[PDB]
RNA sequence: GACUCAACACGGGGAAACUCACUAGUUUAAGACAUUGGAUGGUGAUGCAUGGCCGUUUUUAGUUCGUGAAUGAUUUGUCUGGUUAAUUCCGAUAACGAACGAGAUCUUAACCUGCUAAUUAGCGGCGAGUACACUGUACUUGCUGCUUCUUAGAGGAACAUUGUGUGUCUAACACAAGGAAGUUUAAGGCAACAACAGGUCUGUGAUGUCCUUAGAUGAACUAGGCUGCACGCGUGCUACACUGAUAUAUAUAACGAGUAAAAUAUGCUUGCAUACUUUUCCUCCGCCGAAAGGCGUAGGUAAUCUUUAUCAAUAUAUAUCGUGAUGGGGAUAGAUUAUUGCAAUUAUUAAUCUUGAACGAGGAAUGCCUAGUAAGCAUGAUUCAUCAGAUUGUGCUGACUACGUCCCUGCCCUUUGUACACA
């Protein structure tokens, strides 16, 4: 019926939304046709290239992101996608579809399912950024 | 330019599933074509903001950003003129001095607005905050955007 | 008599009367070595 | 990651003891550690038992050097 | 009902025993909810002088705020509350049908 | 110094290179032969 | 109307306020407290408003002003902090004291944890400036209590 | 200023007699104490001066003075 | 004041006045108490009189005891070696056994309970529509099961677990699988012993002595100065362009932080008195203003409002330039329009117009850095009446190169030598 996963890249939690319906998948309430840069496109769509498009004509998708930047988002919103559609799969659909999917998912790379674990560490005194001290002339 | 192979079709109803700066573009032409919308006076020699120390070099520019404010209209509830100048902003050296972020040019905007109200675009709702998209312009703006997909599509 | 009210002169720490080094966040009011020896009876713990 | 002589000294105490209880499953160890011995930590208490676990290990295929 | 509070610990033992008030009879309580802990940081340079390399440190005055609703009349819910509390934990109930 | 003209396999560069000219004078005449970065043929 | 943060700042800055007025007046006490001959003190908050380590450190302060050898009144004072069951002990007395140029004198007994958020918990500490002849003698005294249990041992039974 | 009216200087001495202890807030130009409208400074100079025979005794926390009232201070109120 | 690391955007020190200690002067008692004795005040003198606090030695691994053993200072323990981030362990052993330090602990950040909870967070639920699709999608007003996201309490999870190497097959390391995670997972915080004649009495009513005490080195007021400039050394910012400026358009953060003076009326001579109520900080919004800002009003004592399903810039897309000190660059200057303030000149800052300097990647030297790091890009907060080029946090775009070694430099260790011990 409809299943809520999320994606999280930084911070840039991309919540994505998978229901039964026609197949069109779309962000807070525009086409995937946008998402913005024209080089960036292929990291959302790619995951839909990998299980097909024939596949998602049974599944809607909304996604909702929030927070982070550009590209950060755009994994985000992958990451969701690919968490996303496996979790319909292994609710509603058969078990060894799902199986399936996961492999060939493992197969193209990490960071479909499983999250990246990096955020931004704590700038110290003396310096600018987390290790980056100023300058001693002596 | 813009098509391509996708995995999905796309409900081509409402703005939202346009392309931006093309159809802000057509929109422009539109209004050209139509002359529905001015040019006051001291528009031809200001600067649309702090930061630009420098004029627009568009020619019909402000017909763009008239565009562009009814996009942004549409996106959200009630706009009001503050929210469209942060909307406009851009990094204004201060050349020795670091950048900082620069409030736009707000009269300009608000000008637009007036102009769009007495067309009978935009609503200044007397519940909620400053200005929203009127629904007949919205629905105009929807055929717009229909009428941009559909030239896209042939 | 002459304008005491807005500027570095006008107010002081609580505790010593020193105009210099005020923590004026909050309105705590104290200058800010004070502040480090009261920082555990304020209520306000070091944790990073 | 090398254990301290409190964790190694815990460890010592265990099988002196309770010998009786622990078989070489980590879980089991974990859990026999948890009913005996007083560790405040999670993350300590873990270790102890990994060294526990360690300690079995060494023994049944010869003398530890203690015990 | 508002339980803005310093200490963590405390803070939820009161929660708990309130709910167990309730729990008593015709009381429908909401959970507690925790509120977004608003952390009073002051960076201070630490050494009265200038000397050292200046190390700051940065302190944090972690306020809790916890909160809690009701569907009841007055007197009871000020029974409730008395469950003789102490200087530390700051209560403030809200009577209001709205 | 190299003052290049106005007056008088398709990339701005190359043309730059061909004729001596600046390189809004190549986009000119690229538009031209059609009729931020570019490629043609 | 005041905010919650204003408010939490405020309520600090009185209590330390209080423990200062407490600290000017109850040179003669076992001083600790905090929660509200009194009369005159009652008054005086609400014209403003509107075993334990400080008490040994008073005590000391006491001995000093009195005028005693020091280092006696210091082992004294570690005998004391023995009987009422601390694990351990430790006092500085750094200043003047007989010489001109420095002097600071440790008198530690049992041990005492100085790192970690046990020391936080597990010492009081406290800090009195007896002033004397020719300036300032500085006390420090740390006291360990008994633990609610320390992070060190692994008691196996 | 350095006026001191008589009357107003018995109509401190019956507050303090009236509490028993007067919180002082050693301050130059402030106006007025919190419950009697007197000229601070004044006020001040009063306790200083009942310091200085020992009919008051003097506890200074941060910012204020903090007076009590000595027994030889509260006989002599009597007058 | 501070002078190698361990002074030099440091004293939270961005000083127009106040700050203010200084200069030119002018007032005042804030001279208690019995003109005299006698205190009281000092950003006066002395950190080499001290307190406390902070720095460094040192975030490294080091310090100590009990007893034993080896005329004395002492040594041993606390070590040939292996191992460790670590006097971390193992192993050897005139030592064995402790304690502080390390480790543990604390705080975050990392992934789960599809258990605990649901506003001031959402998701749906569903009415009401406005547009368009097919036989649902986008968007607002009105009403009120789920907890994935949003908040935050308690739990869980990694221990080198399983696999395979190297290792006295000891302590342990390397690789592989699993996994959210395998350098104590990442980051801090805490900080032993002993010092340094390190800093600070210019943080203190912590504080000694000496000085000063009405022609005050006290406080208060009026200017002026800390910003003065042949020059030397710091920390930064901005640059030297085309991976770029310019100008439109598009995209999208996280930590945050936000409440004596003025208005209007009455009574009298711009002043006072009386009455009465919004404003003192964040600014929504609506109007005026090129711009800055202004005026009117609105919410907010805050997960509610500023505002945060987006407050930023790098981004990206499309145009104008076209390698030319060039539209790179914005110094220096000239003249207004504002705002802050009692007061803006030695221009507070801001805006508008114009002025178009040095600089074509930087010599001798030297700094910082190993993964969400460098760098770039901004931005919140601290100071704040006003003013970031500072600091301090926070994020956004996300490299290179190690994965080691003792060659330099600096620490530490054993041996060794010393006429040094102020080392
Ligand atoms: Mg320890
Ligand atoms: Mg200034
Ligand atoms: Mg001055
Ligand atoms: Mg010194
Ligand atoms: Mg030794
Ligand atoms: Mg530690
Ligand atoms: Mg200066
Ligand atoms: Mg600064
Ligand atoms: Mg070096
Ligand atoms: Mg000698
Ligand atoms: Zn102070």
């Amino acid at each position: 019926k409809r299943v809520q996963t999320f994606g999280k890249k930084k911070t840039a939690v991309a919540v994505a939304t998978v229901t039964n319906g026609k197949g069109l998948i779309k962000l807070n309430g525009k086409n995937l046709d946008l998402v913005e840069p024209y080089i960036l496109k292929t990291k959302v769509y790619e995951p839909l290239w990998l299980i097909g498009s024939g596949k998602l004509k049974n599944l809607d998708i909304r996604i909702r992101v929030k927070g982070g930047g550009q590209t950060s988002q755009i994994y985000a919103i992958r990451q969701a996608i690919g968490k996303g559609i496996i979790s319909y799969y292994q609710k509603y659909v058969d078990e060894s579809t799902k199986k399936e999917l996961k492999d060939v998912l493992l197969r193209y790379d990490r960071s479909l399912l499983v999250g990246d674990t990096r955020r931004c560490e704590p700038k110290k005194f003396g310096g600018k950024g987390a290790r980056a001290r100023y300058q001693k002339s002596y | 330019r813009l098509l391509e192979p996708v995995p999905f079709v796309k409900t081509n109803n409402c703005i939202k599933d346009v392309d931006a700066d093309l159809f802000i573009r057509s929109y422009a032409t539109h209004l050209k074509l139509h002359n529905k919308i001015t040019y006051p006076k001291w528009c031809t020699f200001v600067k649309t903001g702090k930061g630009r120390k420098l004029a627009p070099l568009n020619e019909d520019w402000y017909f763009i950003r008239a565009s562009s404010i009814l996009r942004r209209l549409y996106l959200h509830p009630d706009i009001g003129v503050g929210f469209l100048r942060r909307q406009f902003s851009s990094k204004q050296r201060r050349g020795v001095a670091p950048n900082h972020t620069s409030l736009a040019s707000g009269k300009i905007l608000r000008s637009i607005l007036q102009q769009l109200e007495n067309l009978g675009y935009v609503e200044q709702n007397p519940k909620k905050k400053g200005r929203r998209l009127t629904t007949k312009g919205e629905n105009a703006i929807n055929n717009f955007a229909r009428y941009i997909n559909k030239k896209v599509y042939n | 008599v002459h304008p005491k009210k807005y500027g570095q002169g006008s107010r002081q720490c609580r505790v010593c009367s020193n105009k210099h080094a005020i923590i004026r966040k909050y309105n705590i009011n104290i200058c800010r070595q004070c502040f480090r020896e009261r920082a555990d009876i304020i209520g306000f713990k070091k944790y990073r | 990651r090398v254990r301290t002589k409190t964790i190694k000294r815990a460890a010592r105490q265990i099988v002196e003891k309770y010998y009786a209880k622990l078989t070489l499953d980590f879980q089991i160890n974990k859990k026999i550690t948890e009913e005996v011995a007083i560790i405040p930590s999670k993350r300590m208490k873990n270790k102890v038992a990994g060294f526990v676990t360690h300690l079995m290990k060494r023994i049944q295929k010869g003398p530890v050097r203690g015990i | 009902i508002a339980l803005t509070s310093k200490n963590l610990r405390a803070i939820e033992k009161v929660c708990s025993d309130i709910m167990k008030g309730a729990k008593e009879k015709n009381l429908n309580v909401s959970g507690p909810v925790r509120l977004p802990v608003k952390t009073l940081r002051i960076t201070t340079r630490k050494s009265p002088c200038g000397e050292g390399t200046n190390t700051w440190d940065r302190f944090e005055l972690r306020i809790y705020k916890r909160l809690i609703d009701l569907y009841s009349q007055c007197e009871v819910v000020t029974q409730m509350t008395s469950i003789n509390i102490d200087p530390v934990v700051e209560v403030e109930v809200i009577i209001t049908d709205s | 110094k190299l003052n290049h003209a106005v007056f008088i396999v398709i990339t701005p560069s190359a043309i730059a290179e061909k004729y001596k000219v600046n390189l809004s004078v190549a986009r000119a005449v690229i538009n031209h032969l059609a009729d931020s970065q570019k490629l043609y043929t | 109307p005041i905010s919650k943060k204003r408010k939490f700042i405020n309520d600090g800055v009185f209590q330390a306020e209080l423990n200062e007025f407490l600290a000017r007046i109850l040179a003669e006490d076992g001083y600790s407290g905090v929660e509200v001959r009194i009369r005159e003190l009652t008054s005086l908050v609400q014209k403003r408003f509107f075993l334990c380590a400080m008490a040994q450190a008073e005590s000391l302060r006491y001995k000093l002003l009195k005028g005693l050898a020091v280092r006696r009144a210091c082992y004294g004072v570690l005998r004391h902090i023995m009987e009422s069951g601390a694990k351990g002990c430790e006092v500085i007395v750094s200043g003047k004291l007989r010489a001109q140029r420095a002097k600071s004198m440790k008198f530690r007994d049992g041990y005492l944890i100085s790192t970690g958020e046990p020391s936080k918990r597990f010492v009081n500490t406290a800090t009195r400036s007896a002033q004397l002849k020719q300036g300032v003698l500085g006390i420090k005294v740390k006291i360990m209590l008994p633990t609610s249990i320390l992070p060190d041992n692994i008691s196996v039974l | 200023y350095s006026y001191i009216p008589k009357q107003n200087k018995k109509l401190i001495y019956e507050y303090l007699f009236k509490e028993g202890v007067i919180v002082v807030e050693k301050d130059a130009k402030i106006p007025r104490h919190p419950h009697l409208n007197v000229p601070n400074l004044h006020i001040m100079m009063t306790l200083k001066s009942l310091k200085s025979r020992n009919y008051v005794e003097e506890k200074y926390n941060w910012k204020h003075q903090y007076f009590i009232l000595n027994n030889e201070g509260i006989e002599y109120l009597r007058e």
